[PDB]
């Protein structure tokens, strides 16, 4: 039966009949009803069964342009107000060729082509077209299964299907609409290594989004184009999925592109995105004729993405190659950087230096966790762009290059903040005066801070495999910087207080490999989102001394490799990731400190202890394990001092311009009650607002204090 | 068929080691370019420009002649 | 008023009969100026109500110079000189359509529409412009919302009713109607950023 | 094609026998040419019977495809790849249906 498109065809020639008002439906109607306008875009038309097969209808088009204007006037009612079987016997008479394309109902070819019979003007120039073949023919031969049921432009396109949702871009690369690709290339070429086998030519993508894995579809393609696609796969060209919404569940839609680019003869690839789909119920879908062997097709992921439905299925294992893409290098980056260099400055209209670009490159690298370096540098370039260009567009202009800094720093600006690290020092002077700055924090320890600063370079310049932690488990009291060091430590770091992590091994006796994030049974994303939201990090456990069979396991992978497994089976770096480890195990032997015990000998004293509590493997990821030892006025009242120091942060600072008095003897009062032995005056801290803040916030509330009004005791 | 792949793919196109050199050659042609371009005492002609041009003629002479083996 | 877009083909329509230098603004003359080239660009082509209404203009496109050359020839000034009220009326006679297919002002249609008497080839065989089978036919095929307000854009369904679904602020804007936000610029610092 | 086949079948040439087979006389029996066929093909296969095989429908049959499929005659087709070795392997598979 006919196509709701060929009624859609049958409603114009009716519409013309309609509108045009013709009083019966004709032979003639259904070519202004075939022809969508002047153009080809009708199958019919031009690029149509009928020109290139057997005789051109421009012709007989540009004279049936008279045909419908010489039909007669109509009164509003009666213009075509019969089906004029005359005509309307394609109600049946269409059925021909209806299903001999392999297919359900009739299309618009199709009731045609009963019209060469019905519909035609057959004269001493006969108007009839493609003849006797000639439409099957150009039916088959245009696409052909052209249509099944009612469902999509009847003979839509100049050819039929795919073309909708089928998508090229070896046009854009033939069209220069393509990116240069770099650095994918033998990648491709393994992808293109995939291509070969009679057994599987169908690849899989392994790795993170926005690394160019459709980018990466350009070289594919580009070389293609540039006939690096060999022999076997010169034939092809590309094709890709843009998923189209099913617009009840019109999968057959999807399935139609099938055996249309099945029976398309080679001449393109398939590759798909990422959900390669695993619907919640649609399930297979191609997958036993995608399971034909015929049709190539290319796979795309990062990990778990893959972990999704293969998994289950292996099939698609059995049916791919899985290809990690590797997140390509600064300098890739800063390569390819280059490529739309020109592009964006022009997208954007402005100019750029590689200063700022490989800067981006340089810093961006470490400081966008989600996105990605192999675009977030490009994205910040075009937010480095815009805003200056901005400052350029309605007014804020002669700044056109990126400056290098700005675009990076006022952007870093931007994204995160406090320049001055991010602006200039990079990855070393830091270190030298590191010790020096981190000298602020608590004296003592000082070696260890060494340690940590010598650490740290172990950490660096990847002597110390680039792939491996930065392994610190600490000794000492509450007060003494398990209590404290991370703090400055990534705010020397990292600069931030937040890249140190909190972990409590009480909480954690037994199965928190549980609430690790175990494999999804109920979300225990809290390992894995803390890196999953924080990359570059410091990473604190506490009652580590208590760490049980399970935490203690992980930790050996944390003391591994430098990265971190996930129970949904994510690994995630821990390299550039610091590990911070309250232990009080020598709590004895840290008490005898009161004898200002040697500390070796009592470390010694202690590392049994430690030494029990943990096996060696642990101990010797270990890249150092220090007291936080005894502590002297010299250090008290000068740590006392530093929150005295930073006491302004808000106060003095953000707000008040308080003006700060201390009596000495106040000064060491703190200490002097306030300093506990065991946990210092951290716990006098908590107590200093009372003896403190609430003795001015008193004078606040008293206004005594006004401005710099200040008495204390 | 991998391997049959990968000769092919090495006879399926210029042998990995022609587009090898294609590739190097791909690399700094195009860095060079964009080096000049602004008014610099650091990144401009002096340094790489001078670094790739030799550079690029460190490698540049087999790949006619054993392009030629195809010949 | 007439519609600018109008005007834009009428004033280049009094342009039109002035650059052969016409003695008299005449029914078949604009037949020329509706059409830059076929292009779409030029709807009174094929977008034109009346190729999808009655007359297709692609052969069509054949007479309308040939009769603005076979005007006889004048000179500048009384070029333009005259509505020649024959042609005149267009500008009224534009106006009726605006009432049956329910306009206000004169718009391309219209000032189409106005025309459909003798701007034409009106013979025996009579390749011209259908009086009301074209447009109130395809005027709701173009658009089917044929008020503009006072000032407006195509009078064709700009984007399908795009005023119809979507105010425009810059309306207000260019309008000055509504209180500029404040302290919003570093918002908007996003935004234009947001954007490029 | 209106069948929607790429290939012939029994009902096909019947189906063109609707007119010399027939008693189309005073008396008719006649075959019916569109109506009955179509449908009652609608019922006995469909495009479902494209062809290109060897030929099976007879009485209550025409059907054992689409799920239903072989490799036998695929086989003396050479569609496929002469195995090795499972030989014996087979003896064993083969006798279990002894
Ligand atoms: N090698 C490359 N050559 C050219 N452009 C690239 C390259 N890699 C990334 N891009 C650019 O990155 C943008 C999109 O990145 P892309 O989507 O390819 O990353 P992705 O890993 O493929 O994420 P997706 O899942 O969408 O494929 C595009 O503008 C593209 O031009
Ligand atoms: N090494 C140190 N570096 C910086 N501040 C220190 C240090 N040692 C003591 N302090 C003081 O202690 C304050 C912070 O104490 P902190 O919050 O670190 O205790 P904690 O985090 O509760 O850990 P714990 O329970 O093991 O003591 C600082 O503001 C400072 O005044």
């Amino acid at each position: 039966q006919f196509t709701e498109r060929a009624l859609t065809i049958l409603t114009l020639a009716q519409k013309l009949a309609s509108d045009h008002q013709h009083p019966q439906l004709q032979p003639i109607h259904i070519l202004a009803a075939f022809i969508e306008t002047p153009e080809d875009g009708s199958v019919p038309y031009l690029q149509n069964l009928i020109e290139k097969g057997r005789y051109d209808y421009d012709l007989f088009k540009k004279v049936v342009n008279r045909n419908l204007v010489r039909i007669p006037q109509q009164q509003p009612a009666p213009a075509e107000i019969t089906p004029s079987y005359a005509l309307g016997k394609v109600l049946q008479d269409a059925a021909k060729i209806q299903k001999q394309q392999k297919d359900s109902f009739i299309a618009q070819d199709h009731i045609l082509f009963a019209l060469f019979n019905d519909s035609s003007i057959q004269q001493i120039f006969k108007e009839a077209q493609v003849d006797i073949e000639a439409i099957k023919q150009q039916a088959l031969e245009l696409r052909g299964n052209t249509r099944i049921d009612s469902r999509g432009a009847d003979t839509n396109t100049p050819l039929e299907y795919l073309s909708k949702y089928a998508i090229d871009m070896t046009e854009q690369a033939r069209q220069g609409k393509l990116d240069p690709v770099i650095g994918r290339e033998e990648e491709i070429r393994s992808t293109i290594r995939v291509l070969a086998r009679r057994i599987k030519s169908n690849p899989c993508l392994i790795g993170e989004p926005g690394i160019g894995k459709t980018a990466i579809i350009e070289g594919v393609a580009q070389r293609i184009i540039d006939d690096d696609v060999p022999t076997i796969l010169q034939g092809a060209k590309l094709f890709s999925l843009d998923l189209a919404a099913l617009t009840g569940d019109f999968e057959e839609r999807f399935k139609g592109v099938l055996k249309e680019i099945e029976e398309s003869k080679t001449l393109i690839v398939l590759f798909i995105d990422e959900i390669h789909m695993l619907m919640g119920n649609a399930a297979n879908i191609l997958k036993p004729a995608l399971s034909r062997g015929q049709l190539k097709v290319i796979g795309a992921t990062t990990n778990n993405e893959y972990r999704s439905i293969v998994e289950k299925d292996g099939a698609f294992e059995r049916r791919f190659q899985k290809i990690e893409v590797a997140e390509p290098s600064v300098r890739q980056t800063v390569a390819i950087l280059r490529g739309l260099q020109p592009k964006y400055e022009i997208h954007h209209g402005v100019r750029i230096l590689d200063s700022a670009l490989v800067t981006a490159a340089q810093l961006a690298k470490r400081y966008l966790p989600y996105r990605r370096l192999p675009d977030s540098a490009l994205d910040l370039v075009d937010i480095s762009c815009a805003g200056v260009a901005v400052a350029r567009d309605s007014k804020p202009s002669m700044i056109q290059n990126v400056v290098d800094s700005d675009t990076i720093s006022e952007t870093a600006a931007r994204l995160t903040g406090i320049p001055v690290k991010k602006l200039s020092e990079s990855e070393n002077e830091k270190l030298i005066h590191m010790e020096r700055d981190l000298s602020s924090e608590v004296v003592g320890q000082m070696d260890a801070i060494k340690a940590v600063s010598n650490a740290v370079r172990l950490s660096r310049s990847g002597l110390a495999n680039p792939r491996q932690p930065a392994s610190f488990l600490f000794l000492g009291l509450s007060g003494s910087g398990k209590t404290e060091l991370a703090k400055k430590v990534a705010g020397f770091l990292f600069n931030d207080e937040d890249m140190m992590i909190r972990v409590d091994c009480s909480e954690l006796s037994e199965k928190y490999a549980v609430s690790k994030l175990l494999g999804t049974t109920d979300e225990g994303g809290f390992l894995t989102n803390q890196l999953q939201y924080k990359p570059y990090s410091v990473l604190l456990f506490d009652e580590v001394e208590k760490a049980h069979p399970d935490v203690l396991t992980v930790m050996l992978q944390m003391l591994d490799d430098g990265r971190i497994t996930s129970g949904q089976g994510k690994t995630i770096d821990c390299s550039n990731c610091i590990v911070i480890m309250t232990s009080n195990l020598g709590a004895e032997f840290i008490n005898s400190q009161q004898g200002s015990k040697i500390q070796e000998s009592t470390k010694n004293l202690v590392m049994g202890a430690v030494r029990q509590h943990f096996r060696p493997e642990f101990l010797n990821r270990i890249s150092s394990i220090v007291i936080f030892n005894k502590l002297s006025r010299k250090a008290i009242h000068k740590i006392v001092d530093i929150r005295l120091k930073e006491i302004e942060e808000r106060f003095e600072q953000n707000d008040k311009h308080y003006k700060l008095n201390l009596t000495q003897e106040a000064k060491d009062f703190l200490a002097k009650y306030g300093y506990s032995d065991d946990m210092g005056a951290r716990p006098l801290n908590r107590l200093i607002q009372n003896e403190i803040l609430n003795k001015l916030a008193l004078r606040i509330l008293k206004n005594e204090i006004k401005d710099k009004e200040t008495v204390n005791v | 068929d991998i391997s049959c792949a990968g000769v092919a793919v090495a006879r399926d196109s210029k042998p990995e080691e022609l587009d090898s050199k294609e590739r190097q050659l791909q690399l700094i042609q195009v860095e060079i370019k964009a080096l000049e371009r602004d008014e610099d005492a650091d990144s401009t002609t002096k340094d790489r420009l001078k670094l790739a041009r030799q550079k690029e003629a460190s490698l540049q002479e087999e790949l006619e002649p054993l392009r030629q083996r195809y010949n």
